C-alpha cells in the first residue's frame, strides 16, 4: 500500500540527504541546477505520489506536505486522490439518535450565539463545529437534511438553514469569486476540499448523469466536504425546485477575467453534475 | 409495576407549553416507576414521629423519589419563523431513587 | 418558609416504634422543608406531558424533592433488658433538593 | 521535659549513645551489654517520661521499659509523667455530642457483635475501641458513665454494663491475680497502666482521703486507663451502692502467693481510696 504524506514525512526527515533535497525542493517552489537535482531524488522517495484520506489522523499535517511539493491552474489535482415535509423527517431522524442530535446541537448553539452587535457569532468555531457534524456523523444523516427534496417554501427555507447560513454563509462583503478562490487556495484545507469538488463534481458531457464516472456519491461528499471553510456553499434562496447553490460570491468587480469568474461560479451554480447528484438524493435513487 | 427508571417519549415540542412554536420532535426522556426497595429505618421513624406530631408542622418527604440525577446537555431546533434554539437540561440522562 | 435543610429532635428511641424497647435517647436528624429554586424545564415539560395523559399512567415526580444525600453511621444504646443495639442509617446527616 | 520518643531520636543521632543503644537492643533478649545499660542509665534516657494520648505512645513506652530493668517490684515506678437515673442521664449527653455518640457505639457495635457460637466477640477489636472511647472522648462525658451513682439496680445494671464486660471483661477461665498480672506485665501498655494505677490509688493512711496528695482525678483517670488491657477492671456485679470493682481474677491456686495475691487484689477490691474517689465523683462534689 503506499504511504501518506505524513508517514512519507517521516521517512525523508530521518535521512539527512532526503530531508535536505526535500528542504531546498521546498524552497524551489515557494517562487534551476539544484532545484533539479532535488526533485529528481525526491522521485525516488516516498514523497512523490504521497496523498492524504478525508477524517485521517493529522489531517492538516498530511495536505501541507502534499502543497509544499506539488508541482504547479483553474482545476488543480486533488491530494485526495488515489493513484409530506422530507427536511423536517430528516431533523426528527436526526434528533432521534443520540450521536447526531448532539453533534447537531453543538454546532447549531455555537453559530447562533451572538458575540455582540457587530459581530454574529464566532465563524471560526461556527465552521469547525460544523466539519465536525458532517466529518462525525454518517452521511445517512447529514445528506437527508442538506440535499432533501421540497414542494413548498417552508420546507426549502428549512433545507437553506441547516448550515446556519447567517453566520456560516453570509458577510457583510460579498467578494468577488476569483479573489475568494484565491483566498481558498491559501489556507490547505480549503485548496483541498476545493480540488476534491472540482475532481468529484467537474460536469462530463460523455455519462448519462454528467458525473465523473456516474458517482453521484463522491460528488455530494465532496461538495459537503467544502462546508465549514472559505468556500462554503449554500442555496442562494428557499426556492422550492429551483436551485441554485453558490459560495458567498459574483462576478462583479471581474475586469480582464469576467470570463473565467464566470466559468468558476458556473461549477456550482450551473453543473449538470451537482444538480442531478442533489435531485437523485432527494427523489430516492 | 416497572420499577423506577428513564422512559422515552417522542414529542412535538411546540406540545411542551414552553413557548417554542416549532414543528420539530425530540426524544423526551424521563424518570418514573416504584421505588421498590426495603423502607428505610428513617423513614419508618419518620412516619411515626409525623404521625405522632413531633414534627414542626412542615413539609417531610418520609419516602424515597424517582427523580433524575443527571440531565441531557443540549437539544436544539428550527422554528417556524427560521429562527434556531437550543434548550439545556430538557430531558432525564440518569435516575435513581432517593 | 424555611427552605429544604437538616432538623434535630430529641428522641426516645421507645417512641421510634422500631421495636427497641429502651429510655436512652438519639438525636434524631432528618430533612425537611421546601425546594424553592426556579422550576427546571423538564419538569414544566413533564407537567404539560402528564396533564395532556401522554405519559402511559404511571407514576411521575414532576417536582424536586426534599432527601437525604447521606445517612448517620450508626448510633447505639441499651435496653431495659441489658441487651445493648446498634441502628444504622436511622438519621440524616446532609440534604439536598433532586 | 523531652519524652522518650524525642530522647531516643537524640540518642540515635550522637556517636556514643547510638551505639551503646544498639548494644542493648541486641542484647534484649537477644559485660559489653551492662556497659551500655550502665551508659544509658546514666544519660538523660533514663529520665524521660511518656504521656497519655501521646503520639506514639508504644513505642514511647518500649523505649522507657527498655533502660527501666532489684527485679520483679510488687509496685513498679509508673513510666508517665505526673500532672431519670444519673447513668441514663449519662448516655443522653454522650447521645446528643456528635464525638461521643460516634466513639461509643463504635464499641459497642465492636463488642457486641458475636464472631461464632465459641466467640462471644472480636475482644481484642472491641479493647482497641474502648480505649479509643477513653481517649478520644472527654472525661466530662466518659466519667460520667463509668462512675455515676445509683440508688437501683438498673441504674446499676447499665453502668456495669458500660464496657459490655460479656465481651471485654467476663471469660470462660477466671486466672489467678499474679498469673493475669505476669500477663499483664509482658505487654508494655498494660505494665505501664497498671503502674500509673498503682501510683496514683495506691492508699494512704495519711491524707483525708486516703488518695496520695488527695488527688482523685488521677486515680481516677488510672483507673479507667485500664481499660481495654488484660487487667480490664469493672463493677462485679449490678449493686446499687455497695461498689465493688475488680479485674477479672481470684486469688485461688495461690498456694504459697495467697498473701502476695490477696494484697494484689485489695489495692481494687478493698481500697478506700479507689471507694472514695468513685463515690465523689458522682456525688458531683
Amino acid at each position: 500500500p503506499p504511504v501518506d504524506c505524513v508517514r512519507a514525512n517521516e521517512l525523508c526527515a530521518a535521512e539527512s540527504n532526503c530531508s535536505s533535497r526535500y528542504r531546498t525542493l521546498r524552497q524551489c517552489l515557494a517562487g534551476n541546477k539544484e532545484c533539479q537535482a532535488a526533485l529528481e531524488v525526491l522521485q525516488e522517495s516516498p514523497l512523490y505520489d504521497c496523498r492524504c484520506k478525508r477524517g485521517m489522523k493529522k489531517e492538516l499535517q498530511c495536505l501541507q506536505i502534499y502543497w509544499s511539493i506539488h508541482l504547479g491552474e483553474f482545476y488543480e489535482a486533488s491530494p485526495y486522490e488515489p493513484v409530506s415535509n422530507h427536511c423536517l423527517d430528516a431533523a426528527k431522524a436526526c434528533n432521534l439518535n443520540d450521536n447526531c442530535k448532539k453533534l447537531r446541537s453543538s454546532y447549531i448553539s455555537i453559530c447562533n450565539r451572538e458575540i455582540s452587535p457587530t459581530e454574529r457569532c464566532n465563524r471560526r468555531k461556527c465552521h469547525k463545529a460544523l466539519r465536525q457534524f458532517f466529518d462525525r456523523v454518517p452521511s445517512e444523516y447529514t445528506y437527508r437534511m442538506l440535499f432533501c427534496s421540497c414542494q413548498d417554501q417552508a420546507c426549502a427555507e428549512r433545507r437553506r438553514q441547516t448550515i446556519l447560513p447567517s453566520c456560516s454563509y453570509e458577510d457583510k462583503e460579498k467578494p468577488n469569486c476569483l479573489d475568494l478562490r484565491g483566498v481558498c487556495r491559501t489556507d490547505h484545507l480549503c485548496r483541498s476540499r476545493l480540488a476534491d469538488f472540482h475532481a468529484n463534481c467537474r460536469a462530463s458531457y460523455q455519462t448519462v448523469t454528467s458525473c465523473p464516472a456516474d458517482n453521484y456519491q463522491a460528488c455530494l461528499g465532496s461538495y459537503a466536504g467544502m462546508i465549514g471553510f472559505d468556500m462554503t456553499p449554500n442555496y442562494v434562496d428557499s426556492s422550492p425546485t429551483g436551485i441554485v447553490v453558490s459560495p458567498w460570491c459574483s462576478c462583479r468587480g471581474s475586469g480582464n477575467m469576467e470570463e473565467e469568474c464566470e466559468k468558476f461560479l458556473r461549477d456550482f451554480t450551473e453543473n449538470p453534475c451537482l444538480r442531478n447528484a442533489i435531485q437523485a438524493f432527494g427523489n430516492g435513487t | 409495576a416497572r420499577p423506577c427508571g428513564l422512559r422515552e417519549l417522542e414529542v412535538r415540542v411546540s406540545e411542551l407549553g414552553l413557548g417554542y412554536a416549532s414543528d420539530e420532535t425530540v426524544l423526551f426522556r424521563y424518570c418514573a416507576g416504584a421505588c421498590e426497595a426495603a423502607a428505610r429505618v428513617y423513614d419508618l421513624g419518620l412516619r411515626r414521629l409525623r404521625q405522632r406530631r413531633r414534627l414542626r408542622r412542615e413539609r417531610v418527604r418520609a419516602q424515597p423519589c424517582c427523580r433524575p440525577t443527571a440531565y441531557e446537555d443540549e437539544v436544539s431546533f428550527l422554528d417556524a419563523h427560521s429562527r434556531y434554539h437550543t434548550v439545556h437540561e430538557l430531558s432525564a440522562r440518569e435516575c435513581a431513587c432517593v
